[PDB]
């Protein structure tokens, strides 16, 4: 809609047979009498020569556009089609170059697998030829739990109230009635406990929440994880089709990213809390206390015996097989690791017995270690004791 | 289908990149090493310039050949309109 | 890596136990506008959308609505007799112009399916030396790993 | 004989000549204008650097173009890509089988390279 030599919209468009380009009627002719020829070519042109005034006769001034439009729509439908082929086979051939490359390996398996057991028959034919009892009610007698404020300050629960308790001043600070699971928070003003089916948070020796066999705080100090009889956990709330059985107890490792549960059928089934899903499950009775500690690798699980697991290879290292005995409890001081239950046993984990301790009269029902391992802390089924 | 040098039908069809036109290798490839030209246009072209991907394709029948049915349709409907316009 | 599959003549129970092996290591480690969301939507629902089915039925002594569709029969008939028309004027020639065509198109897939096969068997066909060659080594050096193992005690 | 992006038989097939290949006009004239690249070799091409019969017999049934043969290949080009994208995400989602698999071998492996070569080396001190 533009003339080819002013540049203004043409109210009388005329062409040159020359050369096609549509030009105004007034500017051409002043150019072909300035001198005869067109302006664009500079081949020979006259007035004559160019075709003036609008074309319409025997015409009328939809339909032909709608193709058009189908024309170019497909054009993307083609386009898009490519690309997604070209991913296609692209990731098929990942996808073959791996399954190959994968039996292929397993192979190697399979002759290194003979070769090691030709080893070992050859090798073996050849080689062949305080104590504070107050805390808690005297006629309900016993503490089923105890945790320690991580920042200082003890927390117990008892055979029904959380009570905690100064070590250095030797008060109870608060009894708290609204318990076989008890945490204590970082902050020092919030406890939490757990019972045969509630999660009491508590501050103003008061219950601020009743959240309706194990109880975790999360890393970041906001969320806690409890495992049940009822067959789930929850933070969310999950149950395993598959596994369908009680969860004996529950704890974070120490990143918050990852937690196992145990199970009355000698699981311990490890969880990603973001995907929710279980993503590993280590067997070798009811699992009865899990701990994982800071190193961030080692879990230790009990059952009468101890199994470490290096959580890098997802193996057992380690199986320290007591007799009778129960494990109840178990805790990373990372150097040290105790056990309580029938008694209380603390080991070294580096070359895995450093202290036996057999002062309470039953059982043993949790142990906890002061800060920098400074003292030692017990309850019984009623004694607090210290060590 | 054909080469357009000799005329026969070629046994090793090989576009070259200068005169868009299938030429048979043998024959192509001699006019080559003649002088180095597409025999065509006579444009500079050699061997490697000769040329013999994912995507399935299937053959040309009755979307693309019948939208431009659809054309052939109406651009000569619209000459029928012209007899009698004109008429 | 490494292991041997033209030499190692491996039972399916060696593929059963690896498996497992395979198995309880993973037990561990555990652009286009509107025209999109319609097409999408077609293929997900599984419904085509409906078409005129309206120049096929129609009615005499209708309306003014049925001379519409009365006369619109008229002129699709004259341009269908005529679009048979130039159809038949060249008749089977059209046709098996197009067949031959076609024949062209199949006989170069065949041959990329040589060329393809060939250069398949052609990479086999190095790797089997490799195998045969390697596999005499490891026979060598187990040869004489038993020659010391037995070597040894006798001299103690 | 085919073009190489839509999987066409082209009317007006044109080839590049930074990579020989042969696309129908339409086609290659859309990418050019979308991203000025050849698209198989992604190598820097135009519209001007590209250098430009085939026989379909229409039906004897040939109402059908406008209603059967239409529905027929908007239906066709529906379910295909709608069933290509259903393809598409289970290659992904059996390349994460593969890899998770292939890296468990790997593990196996290593393990196992550790407690073959010590109990061919505990044989050799036995000697002693």
């Amino acid at each position: 809609m533009l003339c080819a030599i002013s540049g203004k919209v043409p109210r009388r468009p005329v062409l040159s047979p020359k050369s096609r380009t549509i030009f105004e009627k007034s500017l051409l002719e002043q150019y072909v009498k300035d001198t005869g020829n067109d302006p664009i070519t500079n081949e020979p042109l006259s007035i004559e020569e160019i075709v003036e005034i609008v074309p319409s006769a025997q015409q009328a001034s939809s339909i032909p556009n709608l193709l058009t439009s189908l024309q170019n729509e497909w054009d993307a439908i083609m386009l898009e089609n490519f690309k997604l082929r070209s991913t296609l086979d692209s990731l098929t051939k990942k996808l073959s170059t791996v399954m190959y490359e994968r039996d292929a390996a397993k192979l190697v398996a399979a002759q290194l697998l003979m070769e090691k057991n030709e080893d070992s028959k050859d090798l073996p034919k050849s080689s062949q030829q305080d104590f504070v009892a107050r805390g808690k009610l005297k006629a309900p007698k016993w503490p089923i739990l105890k945790n320690l404020e991580l920042l200082q300050k003890t927390f117990p629960y008892k055979e029904k109230w959380v009570c905690m308790c100064r070590c250095e001043d030797g008060a109870l600070h608060f009894t708290q009635l609204k318990t076989i699971t008890t945490i204590t928070t970082p902050n020092p003003r919030t406890g939490g406990e757990h019972p045969a089916r509630l999660l009491l948070l508590y501050p103003s020796k008061t219950n601020k929440v009743l959240r309706e066999m194990y109880g975790h705080n999360e890393v970041n100090t906001e969320y806690f994880i409890w495992a049940d009889n009822r067959g789930t956990i929850g933070f969310y709330i999950v149950h395993s089709a598959k596994s369908d059985v009680e969860y004996s107890s529950g704890v974070l490792h120490k990143d918050s990213l990852l937690l196992a549960l145990y199970s009355p059928d000698g699981i311990l089934d490890v969880y990603n809390l973001s995907s929710p899903d279980q993503a590993s499950s280590r067997f070798p009775a009811k699992i009865k206390e899990v701990k994982f500690a800071d190193n961030g690798y080692w879990m230790v699980v009990e059952c009468q015996t101890v199994v470490c697991f290096d959580l890098r290879k997802d193996v057992g290292t380690l199986a320290y097989p007591t007799y009778k005995t129960g494990t109840v409890t178990y805790d990373i001081d990372m150097i040290a690791y105790s056990n309580e239950s029938n008694s209380l046993t603390i080991y070294k984990f580096d070359k895995k017995k450093n202290w036996t301790k057999d002062e309470e009269s039953a059982l043993c029902l949790q142990s906890d270690t002061a800060d920098f391992t400074d003292m030692d802390v017990v309850c019984g089924d009623a004694i607090l004791k210290t060590n | 289908m054909l080469c357009a040098i000799s005329g026969k039908v070629p046994r090793r069809p090989v576009l070259s990149p200068k005169s868009r036109t299938i030429f048979e290798k043998s024959l192509l490839e001699q006019y080559v090493k003649d002088t180095g030209n597409d025999p065509i246009t006579n444009e500079p072209l050699s061997i490697e310039e000769i040329v013999e991907s994912a995507q399935q394709a299937s053959l040309t029948e009755s979307i693309p050949n019948l939208l431009t049915s659809l054309q052939n349709e109406w651009d000569a409907i619209m000459l029928e309109n012209f007899k009698l316009r004109s008429t | 890596m490494d292991g041997l599959s033209f030499v190692d003549k491996i039972p399916d129970g060696y593929k059963n136990e690896i498996d497992q092996l395979v198995k309880k290591e993973f037990a561990n480690i555990k652009a286009d506008n509107s025209v999109s969301t319609l097409t999408n939507a077609l293929y997900t629902e599984y419904l085509k959308q409906r078409n005129n089915k309206k120049r096929r039925t129609p009615d005499f002594n209708d309306d003014d609505d049925t001379l519409f569709l009365e006369e619109y029969r008229r002129k699709y008939p004259r341009i269908d007799t005529s679009r048979y028309i130039p159809n038949e004027s060249s008749e089977v020639s059209l046709l098996g112009i197009v067949d031959s065509y076609l024949k062209h198109q199949e006989i170069v897939l065949d041959t990329l399916l040589p060329q393809t096969v060939s250069n398949q068997w052609r990479i086999n066909n190095d790797y089997i030396r490799q195998t045969c060659t390697i596999v005499e080594e490891m026979n060598i050096q187990q040869r004489k790993q038993i020659n010391d193992l037995e070597i040894y005690r006798k001299r103690l």
